[PDB]
């Protein structure tokens, strides 16, 4: 049961690292170092998570298929009821904050129209498509001096 | 060599004119296609692109008051070593 | 479903979504 | 034709003497006595005219030249024969060196002075129109030979002055010692340098 | 400094770029969610990128910057003493 | 011959005072002459340190080609060149006859003083003729090159100081290490091993001016590690 499916998860864990570093800087806080650095260095190490979130989705036939819990061998007595919760996964308030997105669904909404409202979503946003080739088109429109010694090193040629 | 590092600072300077300026063009064809129930996307963008970019604007104002400041902005002071002079012509005579 | 436990590492995302924005402040 | 000069390997210092009573016809003035040396610098490199050779010749002053395969140039100890000019630029040191004094003791990793040989207290005679000065030379063999000197005034009469050299000496009675009258630059502009020429390669150095 | 040319205007490129993937900003479930403030932040990010290369470049525009008289008093009462107290 | 020496620097606008202040205190005031020092290293490829060094001194519409240098001036070239500074690139190597050129050598608690023994020259030719093939010709090849000017005060005890500039000239072009302002250079090339006593004498004249110029520029000499010729 994916074979590659593991090669996937060594994905997992390079985009993981991405959590490693940025959390132990967060310890190294209260005192304050290189924003410009850190930031950048952070930001960096997220994106990669949205890439690995990425790569997912050529998968997502199997998370939709979902490879799912066929899975769990261990027998770990009771304990594992946190990896059950932990097993579990499923949804944190983040659902919480997903209906959050379904109040920012807002209005809409279906029940709202069977069709002709959504094929009047597409052709909604595909004429968002062509503003922009209106555009890319108009972008391209304007597209003291060192101690002696030294240079005495410089009369021995030392730069 | 002021001249160079200056001439590569209005060679900049110019560049920003292609910058913000582009910021306006972005605006307009924004209300053309305009006039559609959704056609306040472009609003919290552009409006959000046009205010943000204008103040991009601000800052080629401060660019041209450097080169006019070029504009605007031996060697001994030696004429004091006449103040030391003068005080020992007044310390020969005093 | 092995998308559900890769939605609660989306939750993963929101409390560094919601920290590097309340960062931003 | 302003310069030329040779040498003996066979001779004595006894022999040096002699020829002044027959010579002693055309000799209206002696004039200032010279002084000299010579050397060759082996140079201690690996491999690859590998003879370097120096020499060196005090009247009224000094000053030295090395030559090697056809490659040349003229040097000095002396601020006089230096424009003060050069000094005028500071650029002279007026601490003014050996050169054999540079190259012995400051160089002597690689080129070492490989031979030694000179002779002393030289003289002058006044041949008309070409000096004629003469020294002897002393080797580690013992005594190595004897040496003489001629510069012509006028150009285009160095052919009956090199005429008039060996016909007083035919009169030598004596047996053959050589020289060589070549130019190192088809050039040749010096007058001064041109008899040394005739000097290392009559020397068969 | 020929490297605040290789770096700002590269930092040009950058307005060029910053202006590049902003507007770009572009019309799966869990990770198109993701997508969508993955560019409120790195689109507006590097948005105050080119801010901060806007601030960076506008005020390092400006490190481009880089008497006992008493009057005559005190000047001619001792201007003639000096000199008629000099010839007289 | 054991000579020492020692040297510091001040700003180009304080150089005014300094330069009349040389004439004043000097009893001389400074004087124009250019001196363009060149390198060459052995050829580094022999195999089996002191590099060869030269140098010359030069036409004056040589030196500076434009105008005759605009219009004729002694000390007119203080002011004149920062930035400006290749009056000429060089013309590469330069230089089969070789004109006059000279050399010397010197090597190494109060001062320094290394012993220099000098000579000079006259003239080149032959098959390799020139100063750069009779350069790398006597077996040393070319390693670097460098030029400046001066302006001197004479002295007492035969005692001389050089105000002086900078260039250098190379592949990459030329330009002058003389920036930030202005320098200055003075000596004295003793007797060979001259007398020590001599050489107790010639710091405590040089005391008195270290510590009278301590203060306008300190009087301070530079570091060994960068003194030896050695590359």
């Amino acid at each position: 049961p994916g074979q590659a499916l593991d090669a996937v998860r060594m994905r997992l864990a390079q985009l993981t690292h991405s959590l490693r570093r940025i959390r132990d800087e967060m310890s190294k806080a209260e005192l304050p170092q290189w924003y410009t650095l850190q930031s950048q260095l952070n930001v960096t190490l997220s994106q990669l998570v949205s890439v690995t979130s990425t790569l997912q989705h050529f998968q997502e036939t199997l998370d939709s298929t979902v490879v799912y819990p066929l899975p769990k061998f261990p027998t770990t007595s009771h304990e594992s009821l946190v990896t059950t919760l932990l097993r579990k996964k499923n949804i944190p308030e983040v659902d919480e904050w997903m209906k959050y997105v379904r109040e920012t669904s807002g209005v809409t909404t279906a029940l709202l129209k069977d069709e002709e409202i959504e094929k009047l979503l597409q052709q909604d946003r595909e004429i968002t498509n062509w503003a922009r080739t209106t555009f890319r088109n108009e972008y391209g429109k304007h597209d003291p001096f060192n101690v002696d010694d030294v240079l005495k090193f410089t009369f021995t040629g030392e730069k | 060599y002021i001249q160079e590092r200056l001439k590569s600072l209005n060679d900049i300077e110019t560049q920003l004119c292609s910058m913000l300026q582009e910021a306006s063009q972005v605006t307009f064809i924004f209300g053309e296609l305009k006039r559609g129930n959704e056609s306040v996307k472009p609003q919290f963008e552009n409006h959000v692109k046009q205010f943000y970019e204008r103040l991009d604007k601000s800052t080629t104002q401060l660019r041209k008051e450097i080169q006019l400041l070029d504009e605007n902005v031996q060697d001994t002071e030696k004429m004091e070593e006449q103040l030391d002079l003068l005080s020992a012509i007044l310390d020969p005579s005093k | 479903i092995f998308k559900i436990v890769q939605s609660r590492l989306m939750s993963t995302s929101y409390h560094l979504n919601s920290t590097l924005e309340s960062l931003y402040d | 034709g302003k310069s030329a000069v040779i040498f003996v390997e066979r001779a004595t210092p006894a022999t040096l003497t002699e020829l002044k009573d027959a010579l002693s016809n055309s000799i209206l003035s002696v004039r200032d006595p010279w002084s000299i040396d010579f050397r060759t610098y082996r140079c201690s490199i690996k491999n690859l005219s590998k003879l370097m050779y120096s020499i060196t010749f005090h009247h009224h002053g000094r000053q030295t030249v090395l030559i090697k395969d056809n490659s040349a140039m003229v040097t000095t100890a002396a601020a006089a024969d230096i424009p003060p000019a050069l000094v005028f630029n500071g650029s002279s040191t007026g601490v003014p060196e050996s050169i054999d004094t540079i190259l012995s003791s400051k160089l002597s990793n690689i080129w070492m002075q490989r031979q030694l040989i000179k002779g002393d207290a030289g003289e002058t005679l006044i041949l008309d129109g070409l000096t004629v000065r003469l020294v002897n030379l002393f080797s580690s063999t013992g005594f190595k030979g004897l040496l003489i000197e001629l510069q012509a005034d006028e150009a285009g009469e160095f052919e009956t002055k090199i005429a008039g050299i060996e016909g007083h000496l035919a009169e030598i009675r004596a047996k053959e010692y050589k020289t060589s009258s070549d130019s190192l630059g088809p050039d040749t502009s010096n007058e001064i340098c041109d008899l040394a020429y005739q000097y290392v390669r009559a020397l068969e150095l | 400094q020929a490297l605040y040319e290789k770096l700002e205007q590269t930092r040009t490129i950058l307005s060029v770029k910053l202006a590049e993937l902003i507007n770009m900003t572009t019309i799966s479930e869990l990770a198109v969610a993701t997508t969508s403030v993955m560019m409120v932040n790195n689109q507006t990010m590097q948005l105050i990128k080119n801010v901060q290369d806007l601030l960076i470049l506008t005020r390092s525009i400006k490190e481009k910057w880089l008497f006992d008289e008493k009057q005559i008093e005190e000047l001619l009462d001792n201007c003639i003493e000096t000199f008629v107290a000099e010839k007289t | 011959v054991q000579q020492l020496s020692l040297f510091g620097s001040i700003g180009d606008d304080g150089y005014d005072l300094l330069i009349s202040t040389l004439t004043t205190i000097s009893g001389n005031p400074p004087l124009l002459y250019n001196s363009l020092c060149t390198v060459w290293k052995p050829n580094p490829s022999y195999d089996v340190p002191n590099r060869i060094k030269l140098s010359k001194e030069v036409p004056f519409s040589y030196l500076i080609d434009e105008t005759m240098m605009d219009k004729p001036l002694n000390f007119r070239i203080l002011k004149s060149f920062t930035n400006d500074k290749i009056p000429l690139n060089y013309a590469m190597t330069r230089n089969e006859s070789c004109s006059p050129w000279s050399l010397q050598i010197s090597d190494i608690r109060s001062v320094s003083m290394q012993t220099i023994a000098e000579t000079i020259i006259l003239s080149s030719a032959g098959k390799n003729s020139s100063v750069s093939s009779l350069m790398n010709g006597l077996g040393y090849v070319f390693e670097f090159q460098y030029l400046t000017i001066g302006v001197k005060f004479f002295m007492k005890h035969g005692l001389i100081l050089e105000l002086q500039k900078i260039w250098q000239i190379e592949e990459a072009g030329n330009s002058q290490i003389t920036s930030g302002g202005f320098l200055l250079k003075a000596y004295i090339n003793v007797s060979r091993g001259t007398d020590i006593d001599r050489i107790n004498y010639t710091e405590t004249a040089l005391m008195n001016l270290k510590k009278e110029l301590q203060g306008y520029i300190e009087l301070s000499v530079p570091d060994r590690q960068s003194m030896d010729s050695r590359v």
